[PDB]
């Protein structure tokens, strides 16, 4: 039914889970999301998340794509990520090559504010902080991008497009009603096929709203309201990974 | 059901009245077959206004038409050409205001040359201009599909290059399979042809 | 003789190419015809591929 | 996956050798079909007519056996795709003007660049023993004006490995 | 075997998108008259997206016609007009931006308007070295072979050092360039830094944000 999640509805439904942004930053977002959506050629630019930092200048990260195709048995989106400290002026996040993509996953810690920070590894490897930020965003998006099943569909020329006749998911408390965004529409892959204890679902059946929380990445929340058929997802907190899931559960 | 060409000039686009013009066009029964916003260059406008070659008003006409972006539209209706001439009204805005006060020239035009719209005159000119701005828009399956005209078309343009290609193929005689010969003749046609040059780097 | 070879090798597709080139009225009919022949062979192979993929998906389901 | 056919060469009741050939039934099908139909019914006693030292071993006339044309059929020109660049390239021969090919066939004995695009080549020798048999057939004791003085004859000919 | 070579000037936008040029030729046919007679032919040249500079388009059968020899071909050599922003270097563009020193050290975002109608804001990811550069992948000219992939935009950085510095500014710079690591600082050092930061960012009498006169 919906074609792009709102920022206001998402920030309203996920407020209870701590997924909130400052009010001045909220107004700046309201003004400066369309500006970036028009400056860049994108046609769907939403807010992805907000990563914390050693300063107060958290990283607000937005994501936008033009084309979304079906390549090699996977729905692939040519995503582009932007970051900002305040909601006013956005900058871009260039992708990182594989050598850095492997040398950036060993840098556990909380990111600092200035995006001109260099971490050191071992000879010494000097890595920029924006590379680490992009690595963390890519990992979280690979592990957590959640949408209701059958919300997308395949057309001619093999483009994944919103299912304009989507009638919602029956049993919105079962994990079988949600799927990764990069699963092809025909495939029966859902969040159930992931590790059993990774995802937690709390479903308010009276107000008809379901919340899916990631336990492997503790700061990722997703909401799905069935009566109005609106689904959104945000990530608040840093992008570190919960390795010892077996002990916590 | 016929169709005509019509462009909104830069004066009605600089004043932000393009959308209202489209709405009025649609309210009167027209159907916008295809639209495109585009800025002509000097050469393209001079080729566009070929009929009034060496006229007295040509300098200012070509200088105005390339001052800003314009809109190009194809409008479809049973009486599209005459209906668009009537709706578009008299060609002179000062005459238009006196004669027909509720017409596009009177409402949005300001000057003899800044009439804010341009339409076609006759079906031949309309088809020519639609082909000029929309090379891929189909149309006119009656005059083009005509045994005498079709034979003339093949003989005059396609036949001179094809005869040489079929000769070279008969000389070479490639593998008896279809695909190799088809690829060979297609590559030959795309390699040496009269109108296009050969690209080297 | 050679005319039979030319006929049963190219004529069937060349006639369709000529009809297509004369219906559309392009600006460069020769280049249009050449690109048409390339797309002709390409669409044959890709329609075979499409049939194969559809059958495979049905079987997997 | 092609077809194969073999025949023997004998000079004056003395077995001179045997040769096996692969036929390009995927490049020039009709020429191979005619060649196999004639090796099944024909070529059984047809002399080796023309023998050029560093050129080709020619022969295979039917109604005359001595190098003049035959009636009953004319073979059209199929394809110039196989290029004469290595020894042992079997092909058909015709007059200067195309579309007059007959049972006359020829096997190359050296790279022959000029023949490319003038003669239908539709086969090859398979091994080194056959090629050496032809190369030995070059230096016969005496051959008069490009014909062996005794009759170098195809004694036997058969088809193996395929329908 | 003489040929007439003509430059063909294109803008970077045309080569990026793929133009379709109509050029004019003044061709001379020699006759019995003392002077020649010439005519203007029109030639349609179709430049493909991102063709390399120096591409030759040869029109065979076009050129001055002597009485005996069939005229030789006419050659058009593709060259790009100068651009205010970009200069192409093979398959990717080059942008030479003059950078302030504090933008180099502290870091800012360069603003670049691409050939396509999209704006671009690229952060400075570290201390930009003198004569160093930055690379934005997928933001160059298209590949002539494949009509989808492109090069990578290259920003060549030329720092713009300040022309004047006072002695107190130099004192502040030396204190910034020799500050001890945060695990080596005294409590007096931390208190002094906090006081100075609260004074420099004072909302009414601090100079952290001023309005240009």
């Amino acid at each position: 039914v919906q074609l792009e999640p709102n920022i206001t509805l998402v920030l309203k439904h996920l407020a209870s889970c701590g997924a909130v942004v400052s009010a001045e930053q909220q107004a700046a977002l309201d003004h400066s999301i369309p500006i970036k959506r028009i400056e860049a050629g994108l046609r769907s630019l939403t807010l992805w998340g907000r990563l914390t930092t050693l300063n107060g200048k958290d990283y607000l990260v937005a994501e936008g794509y033009n084309v979304a195709s079906s390549k090699e048995g996977a729905a692939v989106y040519e995503t582009k990520y932007f970051y900002s400290q305040d909601g006013a002026r956005w900058s871009d996040l260039q992708p990182v090559d594989s050598e850095t993509a492997t040398r950036c996953a060993r840098i556990k810690g909380m990111l600092s504010g200035d995006p001109a920070k260099n971490y050191e590894l071992e000879l010494v490897f000097q890595i920029p902080e924006l590379a680490v930020l992009r690595c963390r965003v890519d990992a979280i998006a690979t592990a957590t991008s959640v949408i209701p099943t059958d919300s997308t569909i395949l057309n001619a020329a093999s483009q994944v497009v919103p299912n304009r006749l989507f009638a919602g998911a029956a049993y919105p408390e079962k994990l079988e009603s949600y799927q990764h965004r990069f699963s092809l529409p025909g495939s029966g892959v859902t969040l159930s096929q992931d590790l059993r204890g990774t995802w937690a679902v709390q479903y308010d059946a009276f107000k008809g709203v379901a919340q899916v929380r990631s336990l492997l990445f503790p700061g990722y929340f997703f909401y799905y309201a069935a009566n109005e058929l609106t689904w959104g997802s945000l990530y608040v907190g840093d992008g570190l990974r919960n390795n010892d899931l077996i002990f916590m559960l | 059901l016929e169709k005509t060409f019509a462009l909104i000039k830069p004066d009605a686009v600089r004043a932000g009245k393009a959308q209202e013009i489209m709405q009025l066009i649609e309210l009167n029964g027209f159907t916008i077959i295809a639209k495109q916003k585009l800025q002509l260059t000097r050469a393209r406008a001079e080729e566009f206004y070929g009929e009034h070659k060496g006229k007295e008003f040509f300098p200012k006409l070509v200088n105005f038409m390339t001052s800003g972006p314009i809109w190009a539209l194809v409008l479809a209706k049973p009486g599209a050409i005459l209906a668009w001439r009537a709706l578009m009204g008299p060609t002179n805005v000062f005459k238009a205001r006196a004669e027909q006060p509720k017409c596009l020239r009177a409402l949005y035009g300001t000057d003899g040359t800044q009439n804010a719209t341009h339409g076609s005159d006759s079906p031949i000119s309309a088809a020519r201009e639609i082909k000029f701005f929309f090379p891929t828009l189909s149309g006119d399956p009656t005059i083009y599909a005509e045994p005498t005209a079709a034979a003339e078309y093949i003989t005059k343009r396609i036949q001179p290059a094809l005869a040489k290609a079929l000769a070279a193929l008969a000389r070479e005689k490639p593998s008896a399979d279809k695909f190799e010969a088809i690829t060979f003749v297609a590559g030959y046609l795309l390699q040496n042809n009269p109108n296009k040059p050969k690209v080297l780097m | 003789h050679d005319t039979a070879y030319l006929k049963e090798t190219v004529g069937e597709a060349l006639a369709r190419g000529c009809a297509a080139a004369i219906s559309a009225q392009p600006n460069d009919p020769v280049e249009y015809l050449g690109l048409w022949l390339l797309k002709y062979v390409k669409n044959a192979e890709v329609e075979g591929n499409f049939y194969r993929e559809r059958q495979q998906d049905l079987q997997k389901k | 996956g092609r077809t194969y056919c073999a025949f023997s060469i004998q000079q004056s009741s003395k077995l001179l050798g045997t040769v096996v050939l692969e036929l390009f039934t995927d490049i020039a099908p009709a020429t191979c079909a005619n060649f196999i139909k004639y090796i099944k019914d024909g070529y059984q006693g047809t002399p080796l007519h023309r023998i050029v030292p560093n050129g080709w071993v020619q022969g295979g006339d039917i109604v005359d056996g001595s190098g003049k044309g035959d009636p009953g059929f004319v073979l059209p020109d199929e394809t110039y795709s196989v290029k004469h660049d290595a020894p042992g390239v079997l092909g058909m021969a015709t007059g200067g003007q195309p579309h007059t090919a007959n049972t006359q066939f020829y096997i190359s004995l050296s790279p022959l660049p000029f023949l490319d695009g003038k003669r239908v080549a539709f086969g090859r020798v398979l091994n080194k023993q056959s090629l050496e048999n032809l190369l030995a057939l070059q230096t016969l004791p005496t051959f008069q004006n490009e014909r062996p003085v005794p009759d170098v004859v195809i004694a036997s000919c058969h088809v193996i490995y395929n329908p | 075997g003489k040929n007439k070579v003509y430059p063909l000037e294109l803008t970077l936008e045309e080569i990026f998108h793929g133009c379709l040029k109509k050029v004019a030729h003044k061709r001379k046919v020699l006759l019995f008259s003392g002077e020649y007679v010439e005519e203007e032919r029109q030639l349609t040249v179709d430049v493909k997206p991102g063709l390399p500079t120096g591409t030759r388009f040869v029109f065979e059968g076009e050129g001055n016609k002597t009485p005996k020899k069939e005229p030789g071909p006419v050659v058009f050599v593709l060259k790009p007009k100068p651009h205010p922003r970009f200069v192409r270097r093979g398959s990717d563009l080059v942008h030479k931006v003059t950078l302030p020193l504090h933008h180099a050290l502290i870091g800012t975002t360069l603003d670049i308007r691409t050939l396509d109608d999209r704006d671009l804001k690229v952060p400075i990811s570290d201390i930009m070295r003198p004569g160093s550069s930055l690379t934005v992948p997928g933001e160059g000219m298209p590949l002539p072979a494949t009509p989808s992939a492109r090069g990578n935009l290259v920003i060549e950085i030329d720092l713009l050092f300040p022309t004047h510095l006072t002695e107190t500014q130099k004192m502040l710079l030396r204190s910034a360039f020799f500050l001890p690591p945060p695990t080596e600082q005294n409590e007096e050092t931390k208190k002094a830094l906090r006081d100075y930061e609260a004074a420099f960012k004072h909302d009414l009498k601090g100079w952290a944000t001023v309005f240009k006169r």
